[PDB]
């Protein structure tokens, strides 16, 4: 008995004794309109494929961030500008 | 003229050392009254460098091209003063402390608790073993050929 | 002798603390200590705070043996009173711990056995080289 | 009531105490058996709850320790005001307190 | 293209290659066969 | 006076007492002969 | 016959894992039965790490020193 | 989980077992020593490893003896 007076050692119900307690989760139902959730359930399903997914985001990451590197223009990233100004000589002449 | 360095009197840099730190205390002597106390003891003090110079000069010191008295310790008779007399004087001195320390240690190692008397320390009985540290080359020694230096294990 | 078959006995009069059954309970073993005080008085339990332990049964959860046994030793050392603890896994299988045998472990009771015992002195261990490649170490000859 | 409650030599001014080191507690006053029995004596030398488990003792002791600490500052107090007197340009000062 | 070469490796081996391996080698560290 | 001898006996009275004496002779030889770098008395 | 040393001889150590290996020490008591296996209890003038000055040492863990 | 080996020098003092907050050590009973008990090792599973055994043993070295292993939940001294 979990519910007797300062008794917190039922054997049976032991997911009381040990804290196994939703401290927030509601099992309240669907808030969500349901078309809007048929619409989120049938366009985000492609990305629920987790192997499908992990390589997805890889090869898709990688291939954005490869690309809009590339085309960057001498705008948006000084290092693809280059110099834009004459190189100066080092020290002792130039070593 | 051992090691490329020249004598320190005769050295260019060191008189010019001298009169440079010399220089640098009249300049902080014209601030003070010339009678004035101050005033003396930068005057003793300007002698006493005067004097440090001329002695550095004397006992045979060798001044390098920075113009400062080199220690040649490497056994040559002229500069054995430099490094060999002191250093028989220190490694006496030295040894009469470890052969007073040692001693007393074994003077009180026969005692029933031997640790009270390492943080108490008898004064008469210290004081008796601090002279026999006084000759203790020669007792070092006999007890280096007794085999009394060298416990048995 | 035949364990104690911890019931559902009360519990020390305890405001709450933060040092519970965080996560070693949910999925893993948890302890729980049971000691008899014959009157109802305040003691420091080891997971912070002050608890007032009530007179007859106790039951105080632990979340470790250290806890559980420190615990123990300060009631039979201050209180004088006799503990037992023991080990209940998230599925049940209550294990009784502490004793082992009724008497507490300082007294040589007979019928324990010799486990993690060398029959030689510490210094006789055979050298590394000896049990290089072998699964066996320095102090298991 | 707030009475004065004090009591006549609780303890007897002598150098006995000076001699053997390390009076003051049990594991301290028997001798150096190593080196860390030096430590350990200045260590708990002022742990003054660890050698006599009463308040009253700890408290003596510790009223007469805050008397040495002033006897202590009074004496640092008097070398400061001393140096200032034989010691110090405290009248040039007093005459240009800029450039002195 | 080739002053373009080092923006698109720089990129692939140090920001790609790094959550490849890092995401590889956490499945790896917490796999139970 | 008994058990103040033993005091000053003890360590850290003796060690002061030693090295004050010792730090003396030491200040006064090197105000006596002062700036030393060589020993020429042979 | 009593076996061992005696309760005022002189020993040293050949135990390698001791804190007093080759140090003497003073035997305070040997154990008659012959089923302890280290029966000898040695007196050391200087403590171990432990702060102890005794330990019982076996039978041919032990030297009796000629002095 | 640890490894806590105890050798013939133990003289039965019940040192080891009384500050061992674990309960790995038990006195059993031996004819080995003056005192006729020796302390065992069943419940070394349950080591923590803080050494408080051979902090408590007077031999010359230890008869106690912990050898550090295999850390498990226990061993790492996790109440999480
Ligand atoms: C060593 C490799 C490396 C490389 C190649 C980059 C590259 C870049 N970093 Mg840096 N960064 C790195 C390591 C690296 N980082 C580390 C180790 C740290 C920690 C100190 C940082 C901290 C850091 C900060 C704090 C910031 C950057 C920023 C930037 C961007 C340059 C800013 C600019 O002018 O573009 C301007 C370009 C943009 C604003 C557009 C961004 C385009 C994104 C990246 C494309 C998305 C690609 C993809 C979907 C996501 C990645 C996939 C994954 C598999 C890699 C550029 C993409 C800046 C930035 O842009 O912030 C996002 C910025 O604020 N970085
Ligand atoms: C590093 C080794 C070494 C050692 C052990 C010694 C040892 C000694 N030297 Mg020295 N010496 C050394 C290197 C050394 N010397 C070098 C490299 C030089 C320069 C060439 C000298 C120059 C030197 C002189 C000029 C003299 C000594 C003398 C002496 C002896 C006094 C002493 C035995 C003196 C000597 O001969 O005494 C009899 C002596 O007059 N030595
Ligand atoms: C009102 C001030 C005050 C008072 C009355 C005390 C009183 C006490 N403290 Mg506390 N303490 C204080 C301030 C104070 N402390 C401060 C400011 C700190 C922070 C550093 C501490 C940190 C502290 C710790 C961490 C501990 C104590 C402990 C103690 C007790 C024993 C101390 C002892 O025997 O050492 C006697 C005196 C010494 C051993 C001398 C200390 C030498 C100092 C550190 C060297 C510095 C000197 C100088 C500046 C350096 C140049 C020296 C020169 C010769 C080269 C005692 C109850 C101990 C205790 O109760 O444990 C049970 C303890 O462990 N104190
Ligand atoms: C109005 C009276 C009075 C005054 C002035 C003080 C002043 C002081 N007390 Mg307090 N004290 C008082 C009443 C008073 N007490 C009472 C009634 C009690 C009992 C409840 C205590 C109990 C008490 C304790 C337990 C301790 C103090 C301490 C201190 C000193 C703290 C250090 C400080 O601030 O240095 C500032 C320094 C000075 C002002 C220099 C002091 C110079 C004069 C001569 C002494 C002050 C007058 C004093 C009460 C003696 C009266 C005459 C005497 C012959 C009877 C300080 C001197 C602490 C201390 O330092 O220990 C010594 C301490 O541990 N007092
Ligand atoms: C010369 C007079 C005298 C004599 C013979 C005694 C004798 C005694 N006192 Mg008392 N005492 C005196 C003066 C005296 N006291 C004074 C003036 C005070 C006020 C501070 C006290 C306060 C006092 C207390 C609170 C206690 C004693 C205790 C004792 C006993 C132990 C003494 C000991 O081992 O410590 C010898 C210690 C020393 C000689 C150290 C001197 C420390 C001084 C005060 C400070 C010096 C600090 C220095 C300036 C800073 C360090 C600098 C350095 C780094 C160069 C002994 C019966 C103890 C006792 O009986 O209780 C069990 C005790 O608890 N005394
Ligand atoms: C503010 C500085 C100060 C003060 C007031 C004290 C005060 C005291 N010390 Mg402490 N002590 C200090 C600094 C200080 N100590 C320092 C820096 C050290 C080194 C770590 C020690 C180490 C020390 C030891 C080891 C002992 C004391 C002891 C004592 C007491 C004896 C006083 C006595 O007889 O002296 C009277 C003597 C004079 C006035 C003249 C001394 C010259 C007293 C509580 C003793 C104690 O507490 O015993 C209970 C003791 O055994 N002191
Ligand atoms: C915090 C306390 C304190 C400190 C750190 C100093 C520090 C110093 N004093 Mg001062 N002094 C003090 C208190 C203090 N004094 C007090 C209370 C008095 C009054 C008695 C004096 C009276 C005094 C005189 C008369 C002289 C000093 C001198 C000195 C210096 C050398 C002392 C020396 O080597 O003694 C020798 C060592 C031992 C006695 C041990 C040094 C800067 C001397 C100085 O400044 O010379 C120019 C000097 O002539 N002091
Ligand atoms: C261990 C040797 C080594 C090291 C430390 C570097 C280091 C570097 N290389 Mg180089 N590289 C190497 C071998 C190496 N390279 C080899 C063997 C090749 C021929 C396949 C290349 C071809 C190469 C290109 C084409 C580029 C780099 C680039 C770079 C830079 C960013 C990392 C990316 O590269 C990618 C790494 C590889 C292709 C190596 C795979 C093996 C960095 C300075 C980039 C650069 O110039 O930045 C300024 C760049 O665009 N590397
Ligand atoms: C370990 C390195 C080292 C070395 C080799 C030296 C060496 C020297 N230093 Mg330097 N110094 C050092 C570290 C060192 N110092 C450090 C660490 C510091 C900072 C604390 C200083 C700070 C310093 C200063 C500020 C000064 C020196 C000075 C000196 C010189 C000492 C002159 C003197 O007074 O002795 C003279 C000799 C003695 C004092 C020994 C006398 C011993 C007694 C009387 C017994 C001897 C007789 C005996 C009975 C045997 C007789 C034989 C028989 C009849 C029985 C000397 C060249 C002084 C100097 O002149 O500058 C060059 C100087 O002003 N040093
Ligand atoms: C001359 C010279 C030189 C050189 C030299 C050399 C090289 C040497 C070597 C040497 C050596 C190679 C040595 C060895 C030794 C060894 C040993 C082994 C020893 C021992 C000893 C002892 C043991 C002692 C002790 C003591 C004493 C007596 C005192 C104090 C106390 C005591 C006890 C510590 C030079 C060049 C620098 C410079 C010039 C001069
Ligand atoms: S502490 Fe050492 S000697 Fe004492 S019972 Fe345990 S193992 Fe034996």
């Amino acid at each position: 008995k979990y519910g007797d007076k300062s008794v917190y050692f039922d054997l049976e119900d032991l997911g009381n004794t040990t804290g196994q307690w939703d401290v927030y989760g509601s099992d309240a139902p669907s808030p969500y309109n349901p078309l809007q959730s048929k619409f989120f359930e049938t366009f985000a399903a492609p990305f629920t494929k987790r192997g499908l997914l992990l390589k997805f985001l890889i090869l898709g990451g990688g291939s954005l961030l490869t690309y809009v590197s590339a085309n960057s223009t001498g705008d948006v990233l000084p290092i693809k500008r280059g110099p834009q100004e004459p190189p100066k000589l080092g020290p002792r002449g130039k070593l | 003229d051992i090691s490329g360095l020249t004598p320190c009197k005769d050295s260019k840099q060191f008189a010019k050392r001298e009169k440079q730190q010399i220089k640098k205390l009249e300049s902080s002597l014209k601030l003070y009254a010339p009678e004035s106390a101050p005033a003396l003891a930068l005057n003793a003090q300007i002698e006493k460098t005067k004097r440090r110079f001329d002695n550095y000069g004397k006992y045979g010191l060798l001044c390098g091209s920075d113009g400062l008295p080199h220690l040649i310790v490497n056994g040559d008779q002229r500069h054995w003063g430099e490094f060999i007399t002191p250093g028989i004087l220190f490694l006496y001195i030295a040894g009469w402390i470890g052969w007073v320390g040692r001693s007393y240690l074994i003077a009180i190692s026969g005692e029933k608790k031997p640790a009270m008397k390492e943080i108490i320390i008898d004064v008469p009985l210290a004081s008796r073993i601090i002279f026999r540290g006084f000759i203790w080359p020669v007792a070092a020694y006999r007890e280096f050929l007794n085999g009394d230096l060298i416990a048995k294990d | 002798t035949p364990p104690q078959l911890d019931p559902n006995t009360p519990s020390p009069i305890f405001a709450g603390s933060t040092g519970g059954l965080l996560r070693k309970a949910q999925v893993e073993e948890f302890y729980v200590i049971t000691w008899n005080s014959p009157k109802e008085q305040i003691f420091e339990m080891p997971t912070g705070g002050a608890a007032i332990m009530r007179e007859g049964p106790n039951l105080l959860k632990l979340a470790r043996k250290e806890q559980c046994l420190a615990l123990g030793t300060r009631l039979r050392s201050k209180y004088k009173i006799t503990y037992q603890f023991y080990r209940v896994f998230p599925n049940g299988e209550v294990q009784y711990l502490h004793p082992k045998d009724g008497v507490y472990p300082e007294k040589a009771n007979p019928g324990r056995e010799g486990v993690g015992l060398n029959m030689r002195s510490i210094g006789k261990n055979v050298s590394p080289i000896e049990v290089k490649f072998t699964g066996k170490q320095s102090y298991d000859l | 009531e707030v009475k004065i409650l004090v009591d006549r030599d609780p303890i007897k001014t002598s150098f006995e105490e000076w001699a053997k080191p390390g009076h003051f507690s049990r594991t301290i006053a028997k001798g150096p058996d190593t080196t860390t029995w030096i430590w350990n004596l200045h260590a708990d030398a002022h742990d003054f709850d660890s050698h006599t488990s009463d308040l009253e003792e700890i408290s003596r002791k510790v009223f007469s320790a805050h008397f040495g600490q002033l006897s202590i500052i009074f004496l640092w107090l008097s070398g400061m005001y001393f140096h200032g007197a034989r010691f110090s340009n405290y009248e040039a000062w007093l005459s240009d307190p800029t450039h002195i | 293209t080739f002053n373009n070469l080092p923006s698109i490796f720089v990129p692939l081996v140090g920001l790609v290659f790094p959550a490849i391996a890092m995401a590889s080698l956490f499945l790896h560290i917490q796999k139970n066969k | 006076m008994r058990d103040l001898k033993t005091y000053l006996s003890v360590a850290p009275v003796l060690s002061t007492l030693w090295f004050g004496s010792l730090a003396g002779l030491l200040i006064e030889i090197n105000r006596l002969f002062p700036d030393a770098l060589t020993f020429p008395f042979f | 016959p009593p076996i061992g040393p005696k309760r005022g001889s002189k020993v040293k150590i050949l135990r390698r894992e001791s804190y007093w290996f080759k140090n003497v020490g003073s035997v305070v008591a040997v154990d008659q039965d012959p089923k302890t296996r280290y029966p000898v209890v040695v007196r050391f003038a200087k403590v171990n790490y432990a702060n102890i000055s005794t330990n019982n040492y076996a039978l041919d863990e032990v030297e009796e020193v000629a002095a | 989980s640890h490894s806590v080996k105890i050798y013939d020098t133990c003289i039965g003092c019940t040192q080891c077992v009384r500050a061992c907050p674990t309960d790995v050590l038990e006195m059993i009973p031996w004819d080995g020593c003056k005192a006729k008990q020796i302390a065992s090792a069943p419940r070394t599973e349950d080591c923590v490893g803080c050494k408080r055994c051979e902090s408590a043993c007077p031999t010359d070295f230890l008869s106690v003896r912990v050898y550090l292993w295999h850390e498990t939940t226990r061993s790492m001294g996790l109440a999480y």
